[PDB]
């Protein structure tokens, strides 16, 4: 079946670069797009971006314009996300998710609403 | 050219007969070369090509029968040296890997051992560049 | 008779090594010299050399220097929010054509529209706003696409071996090779889930893999039969030539000289049961006791599930769901017809924006062509994947796939390999250097 | 390119000169060598084909100097076997061929006995190769 | 094409480094390469003038190893003769030779001599195929 294993947790000091791993198991990982969204305790879900494997296409949100960069491992069905500069208001729960099926009487941005999730990876900068 | 292997270089036999085969038809073809007894603008770029590729394996095959002098066999095709063969490097029996093999699956046999073997060599040369000096020191 | 190690100079070893090949062609026209008039092969004999067609380092080599001059021939965004509705119009339903606001100072038919709505009260005024589908992609430049039968050569010091044997699976042994120093004709056409224009096999449909027993590897099929296909755009678009910029051009084409037909594609319903009749009895042979399923592909972006076309120009992504939709428990049979062989056809869809060389992402405009749109090809390869499933119950299902875009050119590159000539090697004699 | 016989092979002497005048100017022409003392499109056409024939001549230098290994003049000119020279092979008192006879004229007057010399030649080059063989398997 | 001394000729060392070190860099560089580890119209024109430099290279190469015959170097790069190196040429201590200067400071030392070394050769070779020659004819 569908399943999307994380890694484990990665405890780090401000200004370091974590490297948040993704892992496709019961489809072809190269014709899926990969969401990332962040969850802080108590607050919301916030979205950090995507990554087309397919063609290297790649769009992240201008609030994570310049710290955090998306890459992906085709012959390996694995999905990196790097960060460049840290804080200690970062501490949180970050997750992966994977876009839906396309339909041929929709849109094409109508299939992205994040089907199989995946179990979610924490951080924390200062324990 | 001589020999026909198909190959600029690699004349001294060709790909698919037997190690000695080869060198059993090498000098009955070589008996009948000693007595001599028997577009433009697409043609002028694929003239060039087949020069260099000419060039190139005459400048390979010179350089490479002067590398040999440092195992004494400078200038040479077959040569011959001194280094005992040691058994543990595929035995096999003289007259059956010249009967048997090929040069594929010669080289396929001691994948492993050419690079020992061509340090011996070069031990074994400075030995007889040196024992030989000596003696014309005496006198 | 004590052995003595000779060293011999002219030995026939090969070696595989890798280079850079250089192309060769008739008529794109830069560093390719002209073909061989002379194209020389010499077959070997009784050579046994092992070939792997998944490992070649020539695939990696035409894969590269063809991007290379795709992108010498492209040397512009201006992503503005848009503005259209439905057109006033086997039929097109919905395809968006209008026209945008300001350029600098005071038709994207249905794949590269993204709608939005502001936050104004013309919200019960049903006022739909667009936006193009590469509008945060890195760079978005702007440009005839026409296939030349490349043909690559080795170059000075190296040789290609090319075998002959006409039962090839991808990897093992060959026992007819043959050294050439160029190769046969290359067309260099991209497309997925279905090879066109390519080579045709000697004997039955063979297929090949890496692993045949795996699920992530592709799994290439050569078929035998030039099997037609007849793609047109029966419309008619009118070049609008719009400047924007200093000296700068870009045609948002369109015309409503009957906007009612869609372009389609037809195949020979009689052709395609004589090519997965045997393509299923090939592969029962590997899966014993099974039902060779055939199925829809997957989704996400809607490049991958539809076949990539380009025909005079314009690229086509055609719906291959009517295409194998079966279930094959013996060989040959499970038709559906009931009597009718009335060209089994593919809705299209045309794109405008198209997300260039997957890998990388660096989209490019297609300019449009004035008039009517008509194209033909022979379907001659077929890319499959297998779905490993635990539900397995005699019943492996497979699908068109594409995988990656190396697939397209393993199934012509994996006759022949790059090798280096050895010339010295030992063997052991009994002379003996005189001291 | 020494001797000047207006040929690319045939460098040991120039045609028409004799045999022994060949040879002595030879040297003289050699000692002077190694002290060193003192349109477009049919120039590109004729460019290959000066090439053609200069590689050409260079690969049948290099095969033939290593094809004289069967008479044991492996890569030699001037080459010095050990078969007697029978006088029935037109005798002629050595001082009278190289002053008086050129190349032209010696090959005509053995021309039905170089096919068989050149089969004394390598039988008794075998002869050297298996007797100074066997002295070294006594060791 | 070994040695990299950037020219095609002059492949025993480079220019720059000292007598000694462009050999003991020679030898290393040559275990390297036998053991085998690791526009148009303007393209056709100095693809030929890139061949005639070659080809010129290799005829002027393979003219010099048979001119040594006179010295009897015949066909080698490294030869060694037995002319006593007299003290008046310069005696500068064999050791510091080769570890001091490079062959262009060498070449300006002995460039007087050089006429009169060169004559030296080709007297004690004659006496060689002379003393050996006669030693054959007593039997
Ligand atoms: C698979 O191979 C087939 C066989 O080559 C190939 O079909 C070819 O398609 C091209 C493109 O449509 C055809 O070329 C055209 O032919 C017409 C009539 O001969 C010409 O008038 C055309 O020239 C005009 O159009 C060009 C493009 O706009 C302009 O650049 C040009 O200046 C002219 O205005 C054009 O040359 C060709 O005739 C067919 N060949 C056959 C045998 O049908 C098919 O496209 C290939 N499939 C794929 C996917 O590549
Ligand atoms: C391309 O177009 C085709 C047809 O318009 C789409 O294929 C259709 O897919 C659906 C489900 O994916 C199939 O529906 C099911 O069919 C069974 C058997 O007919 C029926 O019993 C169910 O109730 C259900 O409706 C449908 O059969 C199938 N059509 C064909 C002709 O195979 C396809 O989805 C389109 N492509 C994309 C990417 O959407
Ligand atoms: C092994 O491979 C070689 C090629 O590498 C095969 O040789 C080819 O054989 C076919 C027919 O057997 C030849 O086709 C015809 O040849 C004649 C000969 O003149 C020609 O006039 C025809 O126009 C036609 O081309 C083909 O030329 C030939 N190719 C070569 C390079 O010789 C061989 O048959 C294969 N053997 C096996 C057992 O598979
Ligand atoms: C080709 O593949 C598609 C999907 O890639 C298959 O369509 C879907 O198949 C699954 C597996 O059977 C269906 O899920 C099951 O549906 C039943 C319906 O009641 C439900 O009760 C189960 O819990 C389970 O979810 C799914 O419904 C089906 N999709 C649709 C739209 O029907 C398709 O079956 C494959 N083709 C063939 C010939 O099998
Ligand atoms: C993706 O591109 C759009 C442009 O189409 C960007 O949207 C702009 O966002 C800025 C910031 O508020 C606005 O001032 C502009 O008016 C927007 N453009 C339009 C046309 O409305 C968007 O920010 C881009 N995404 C990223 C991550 O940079
Ligand atoms: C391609 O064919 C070759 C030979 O027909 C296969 O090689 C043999 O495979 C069998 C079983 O797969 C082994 O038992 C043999 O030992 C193999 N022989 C050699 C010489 O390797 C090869 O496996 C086939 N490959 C594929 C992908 O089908
Ligand atoms: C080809 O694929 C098959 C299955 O897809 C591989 O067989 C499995 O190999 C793994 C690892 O060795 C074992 O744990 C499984 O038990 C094997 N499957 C069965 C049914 O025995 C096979 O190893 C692959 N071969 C190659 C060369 O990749
Ligand atoms: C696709 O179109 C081609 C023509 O462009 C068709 O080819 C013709 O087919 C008929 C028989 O169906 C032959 O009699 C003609 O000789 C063919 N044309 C040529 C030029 O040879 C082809 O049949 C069409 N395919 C389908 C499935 O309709
Ligand atoms: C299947 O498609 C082909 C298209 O190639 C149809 O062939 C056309 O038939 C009409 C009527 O006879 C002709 O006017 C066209 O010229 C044909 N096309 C070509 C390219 O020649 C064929 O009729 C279709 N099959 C059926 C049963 O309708
Ligand atoms: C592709 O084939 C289909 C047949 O399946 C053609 O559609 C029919 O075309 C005939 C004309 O020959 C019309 O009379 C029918 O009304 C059409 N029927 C349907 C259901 O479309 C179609 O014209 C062919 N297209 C091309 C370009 O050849
Ligand atoms: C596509 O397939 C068709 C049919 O296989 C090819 O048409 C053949 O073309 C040759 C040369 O023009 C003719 O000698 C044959 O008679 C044609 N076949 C038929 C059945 O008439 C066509 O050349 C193929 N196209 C490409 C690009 O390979
Ligand atoms: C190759 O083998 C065949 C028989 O299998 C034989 O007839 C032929 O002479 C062989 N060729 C060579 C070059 O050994
Ligand atoms: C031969 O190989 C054996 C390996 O066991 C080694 O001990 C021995 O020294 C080798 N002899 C020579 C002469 O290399
Ligand atoms: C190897 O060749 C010999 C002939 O010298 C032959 O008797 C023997 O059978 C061959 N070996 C095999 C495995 O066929
Ligand atoms: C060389 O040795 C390794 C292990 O020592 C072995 O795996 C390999 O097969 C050997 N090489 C050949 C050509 O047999
Ligand atoms: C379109 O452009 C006009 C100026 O020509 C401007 O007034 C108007 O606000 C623009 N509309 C949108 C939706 O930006
Ligand atoms: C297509 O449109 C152009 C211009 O609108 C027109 O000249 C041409 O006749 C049209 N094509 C057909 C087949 O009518
Ligand atoms: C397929 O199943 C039948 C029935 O169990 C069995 O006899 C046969 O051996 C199976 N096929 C294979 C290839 O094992
Ligand atoms: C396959 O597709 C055709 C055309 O879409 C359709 O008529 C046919 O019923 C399909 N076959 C099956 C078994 O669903
Ligand atoms: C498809 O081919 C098989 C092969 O025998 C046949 O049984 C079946 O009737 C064919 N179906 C059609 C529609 O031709
Ligand atoms: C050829 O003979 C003439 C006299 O007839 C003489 O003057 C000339 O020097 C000779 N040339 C050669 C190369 O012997
Ligand atoms: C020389 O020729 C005569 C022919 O009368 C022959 O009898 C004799 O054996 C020959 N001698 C040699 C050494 O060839
Ligand atoms: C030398 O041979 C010739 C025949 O070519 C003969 O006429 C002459 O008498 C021979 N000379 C002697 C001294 O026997
Ligand atoms: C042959 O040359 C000699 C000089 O060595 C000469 O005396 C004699 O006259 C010449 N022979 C003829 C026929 O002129
Ligand atoms: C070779 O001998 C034949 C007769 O035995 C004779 O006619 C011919 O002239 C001789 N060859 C030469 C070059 O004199
Ligand atoms: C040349 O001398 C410089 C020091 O001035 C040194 O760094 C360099 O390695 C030398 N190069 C050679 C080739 O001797
Ligand atoms: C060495 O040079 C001196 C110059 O004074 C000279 O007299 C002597 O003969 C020379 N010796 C040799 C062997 O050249
Ligand atoms: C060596 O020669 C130089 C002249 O080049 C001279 O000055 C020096 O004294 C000589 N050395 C000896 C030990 O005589
Ligand atoms: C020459 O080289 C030696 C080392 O071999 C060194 O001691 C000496 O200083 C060098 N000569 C000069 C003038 O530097
Ligand atoms: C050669 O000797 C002359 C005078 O005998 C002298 O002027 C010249 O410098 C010497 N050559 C060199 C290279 O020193």
């Amino acid at each position: 079946q569908v399943q999307l294993v994380q890694s484990g947790a990665e405890v780090k000091k401000p200004g370091a670069s974590v490297k948040v791993s993704c892992q496709a198991s019961g489809y072809r990982f190269s014709n899926f797009v990969i969401h990332w969204v962040r969850q802080a305790p108590g607050q919301r879900f916030e979205w950090m971006g995507w990554i087309n494997p397919y063609n290297g296409n790649k769009e992240f949100s201008a609030k994570f314009q310049d710290r955090v960069t998306f890459t992906a491992d085709t012959s390996a069905n694995t999905a990196y996300m790097e960060l460049r500069s840290l804080r200690s208001a970062d501490t949180a729960v970050y997750y992966c998710a994977r876009v839906g099926p396309y339909s041929w009487d929709d849109s094409p941005q109508d299939n992205y609403y994040m089907d199989v999730w995946g179990k979610g990876t924490t951080v924390i900068v200062s324990s | 050219a001589v020999g026909l292997g198909a190959f600029i270089l690699g004349f001294l036999g060709a790909a698919g007969s037997t190690m000695g085969a080869a060198s059993m038809a090498l000098t009955v073809q070589a008996r009948l070369l000693l007595s001599g007894i028997v577009h433009m603008l697409q043609l002028t770029v694929w003239g060039i090509k087949q020069l260099q590729a000419r060039v190139l394996a005459v400048e390979r095959y010179l350089r490479d029968q002067q590398l040999l002098g440092i195992w004494g066999c400078s200038g040479k095709i077959i040569c011959c040296t001194n280094v005992p063969w040691n058994d543990s490097w595929s035995n096999k029996t003289i007259n059956e890997i010249w009967d048997n093999m090929t040069w594929m699956q010669w080289e396929k046999e001691i994948d492993n051992y050419t690079q020992h073997i061509y340090t011996l060599l070069e031990v074994s040369q400075i030995q007889q560049e040196k024992n030989e000096q000596e003696l014309l020191e005496l006198d | 008779a004590k052995k003595w190690v000779t060293v011999y100079y002219g030995v026939p070893v090969w070696k595989e090594a890798t280079t850079t090949l250089f192309c060769a062609s008739d008529a794109a026209t830069h560093a390719c010299v002209p073909t061989d008039p002379n194209p020389q092969e010499i077959v070997l004999g009784n050579v046994t050399e092992n070939f792997n067609m998944w490992k070649n380092n020539m695939v990696e080599q035409m894969h590269e220097d063809i991007i290379s001059l795709w992108d010498q021939s492209l040397k512009t965004p201006l992503c503005v929010t848009l503005n259209c509705n439905n057109v006033n119009t086997m039929e097109t339903g919905e395809m968006k054509n209008c026209s945008f606001n300001v350029t600098t100072s005071i038709l994207f038919y249905k794949l590269d529209v993204v709608p939005l709505e502001n936050k104004n009260n013309i919200n019960n005024t049903n006022i739909t706003n667009y936006r193009l589908i590469n509008c945060n992609t890195s760079v978005i430049t702007q440009a005839s696409f026409e296939p030349i039968p490349i043909h690559y050569c080795a170059p000075a010091g190296f040789a290609i071996l090319k075998c002959n044997s006409k039962t090839f699976n991808g990897s093992g042994p060959c026992t007819n090779v043959s050294t050439v120093q160029c190769t046969h004709g290359i067309r260099p056409v991209v497309s997925t889930q279905l090879l066109l224009n390519g080579s045709l096999a000697e004997e039955e449909i063979v297929i090949r893999s890496e692993n045949i027993t795996d699920n992530a590897k592709t799994i290439i099929v050569q078929l035998n039969e030039a099997v037609e296909i007849n793609c047109t755009r029966p419309n008619n678009n009118t070049r609008k030539s719009i400047h924007i910029g200093p000296g700068r051009a870009f045609y948002a084409t369109g015309d409503i000289i009957g906007n009612i037909r869609q372009a389609h594609c037809n195949i020979s319903k009689a052709r395609w049961n004589e090519t997965l009749g045997q393509i299923v009895a090939k592969l029962e042979e590997q899966f014993p006791n099974k039902t060779i399923i055939f199925n829809h592909s997957s989704g996400g972006d809607p490049e991958i599930v539809t076949h990539s076309f380009n025909c005079g120009g314009e690229f086509f992504y055609c719906n291959t769901t009517p295409l194998f939709n079966s279930t094959w428990n013996n060989t040959r049979t499970d038709d559906y017809p009931t009597g009718g062989e009335q060209n089994i056809t593919l809705q299209c869809r045309i794109k405008q924006i198209i997300n260039m060389w997957q890998g990388v992402g660096k989209a490019m405009y297609a300019p449009p062509i004035r008039g009517q749109i008509r194209c033909s090809s022979n379907i001659t390869g077929l890319l499959l994947t297998r779905d490993g499933g635990r539900d397995q119950n005699g019943t492996e299902t497979f699908r068109p796939g594409g995988g990656n875009m190396r697939d397209n050119w393993r199934s012509e590159l994996y006759k022949y390999k790059v090798v280096k000539i050895e010339p010295l090697g030992i063997a052991p004699t009994a002379c003996k250097r005189r001291v």
